[PDB]
């Protein structure tokens, strides 16, 4: 608490000062504080551990406690102590290699919730420590893959954040990107509804940012190398089965038409071998509503698309 | 059909409960959009009558289709028959009830869960005494809310003796596993150690 309170006198120190003329040009300044122990956390690479924990303690205590609440002079404050907290945290992750396995797992435990707080700067702390993807994969390719396995629960909104923040990892990597696979296809078949509105989701962003994904149990069998290098008609068939799933996808609820028509513009734009098929779902899918005649005035069909149940009246 | 729906609950109203098992778990394969909300209710009533199919049922209703109103009703339903229940559809029970927790709700069916729970009654007691400790282990290791309204409640507790030990024991795994948390649950009982409470 003595830390924390004087970093945030310090920053408070900085705001004031640099808000005026007369008051800076009276006095010289002073090393404030944040550049102390970010001098600190640099100088700890000469083989001296016994500080990395309290490090990252007061790392995690200073981000938590000013996190924007937002759900106007006391914020700036506020916000330098959080972009403080997270260069720490992310300069400690680098150095010191015995404590970079429960930074990744107390961010991921922190920031997969169903609660709806306000958690955009530890999101952009986790992308930023995994953009050194194969430093992760090294200590902790596990806390990963568990998060995985509970993204299925979470709503909406935050399993797209989450994603999208993950990506860079997902890039440069071959095993993540079979275990996300294999996860939202279990996500799929699950009859669980809800968990389709995020499998989709999942599906989008995997499919419109790679070109080539896919690879290349019982106690009693071992898996083994298989020296074969890629078959690109394997995968293309494995890409458009991977899309009929979503073509048949097509007769749920308002929100997965919504997100799949939104993300089929940038599957077509960045995977260009699905081309021919991608309309040939849009342009079938379209002639349900549509009305092909020489005249009949009202070309859309009105009523075709809204639904009548139970006297709750929503569009599909 | 809702005809046909209602037809073949009737007749597995009377049939064995194996065959009775099948039919029911194969509901989402014989569902019926235009007639997915009557369906619930009916099984609904079903479980109100006997209990004796309790646990596939609570199971199956999650996955379909429904209106959250009604599952808030049968929520209400299920919390008075919560004590008659046996042993092992203890952690099925727990995990559903614990799983629909919205934002605006939480306090409340944590606070009726947690004096609505006994588990005095404790062969496979042991065993699933620890499927339970497992189901809770896994439900409160993400949420911070669910821990924050437990919380809650052991503070208040109407401030009578009525502390039963698996509040205390709630109390210690949820100090043992979301560090958030120490410093409030260590001021809980520092304050209720010197009330005298415990």
């Amino acid at each position: 608490d003595l830390l924390k309170t004087s970093v945030v006198k310090s920053f408070k120190d900085l705001q004031l000062l640099q808000g005026s003329k007369f008051l800076q040009n009276l006095v010289p300044h002073r090393s404030y504080v944040s550049t102390m122990i970010l001098e600190v956390v640099k100088n700890s690479v000469h083989s001296w551990d016994h500080v990395t924990q309290g490090l990252v303690e007061l790392g995690f205590i200073l981000m938590d406690s000013y996190g924007p609440k937002k759900v106007s002079l006391s914020r700036m404050p506020n916000q330098h102590a959080c972009k403080l907290g997270a260069n720490i945290l992310l300069e400690t992750f680098k150095i010191h290699e015995m404590i970079r396995q429960e930074i990744l797992e107390q961010v991921l435990n922190r920031v997969v919730t169903r609660a709806s707080s306000p958690i955009s700067h530890f999101l952009d702390l986790l992308s930023n420590i995994v953009m050194y993807a194969p430093l992760v994969l090294q200590s902790c390719s596990s806390k990963v893959t568990e998060a995985f396995d509970y993204l299925s629960f979470l709503p909406l909104q935050t399993v797209q954040r989450l994603l999208k923040a993950v990506q860079p990892l997902l890039k440069v990597s071959m095993s993540m990107r079979d275990c996300l696979i294999l996860v939202l296809r279990k996500a799929m078949f699950a009859n669980q509804l809800d968990a389709r509105k995020s499998a989709v989701a999942g599906f989008l962003l995997l499919l419109k940012n790679f070109k080539v994904l896919g690879s290349l149990l019982s106690v009693s069998q071992v898996h083994v190398d298989v020296h074969s290098h890629y078959n690109s008609v394997a995968n293309e068939t494995f890409c458009l089965e991977i899309m009929d799933s979503l073509r048949r996808c097509l007769s749920q609820q308002a929100d997965v038409r919504l997100m799949l028509y939104e993300g089929f513009y940038d599957v077509l734009r960045r995977n260009s071998q699905l081309a021919n098929s991608v309309m040939q779902t849009l342009l079938s899918q379209l002639k349900q509503f549509y009305e092909p005649k020489p005249d009949l005035l009202p070309p859309l069909k009105l009523e075709a698309c809204i639904l009548t149940q139970g006297d709750k009246i929503s569009l599909q | 059909g809702k005809d046909l729906t209602t037809k073949i609950m009737q007749l597995i109203s009377i049939a064995p409960e194996n065959l009775q098992h099948d039919i029911i778990t194969s509901l989402p394969e014989i569902l019926g959009d235009s007639q997915h909300a009557d369906v619930g209710k009916e099984l609904s009533d079903l479980l109100i009558e006997n209990t004796s199919l309790t646990v596939p049922i609570l199971d199956v209703l999650s996955s379909l289709r429904l209106d959250p109103n009604f599952l808030l009703k049968v929520r209400q339903l299920v919390m008075d028959k919560l004590s008659s229940i046996r042993l092992e559809d203890l952690p099925v029970i727990i995990k559903f009830i614990l799983h629909s927790v919205t934002a605006m709700d939480t306090l409340e069916v944590i606070s009726e869960l947690r004096e609505k729970l006994d588990l005095q009654h404790c062969s496979s007691g042991q065993s699933c005494i620890i499927l339970l400790f497992d189901v809770i282990k896994s439900a409160i290791r993400y949420e911070k809310t669910i821990s924050e309204a437990w919380i809650k409640a052991i503070e208040n507790t109407a401030s009578v003796s009525e502390h039963k030990v698996f509040d205390l024991v709630m109390l210690f795994i949820i100090y043992s596993t979301n560090t958030q948390t120490k410093k409030y649950i260590d001021r809980v009982l520092r304050n209720k150690i010197r009330s005298g409470c415990i």
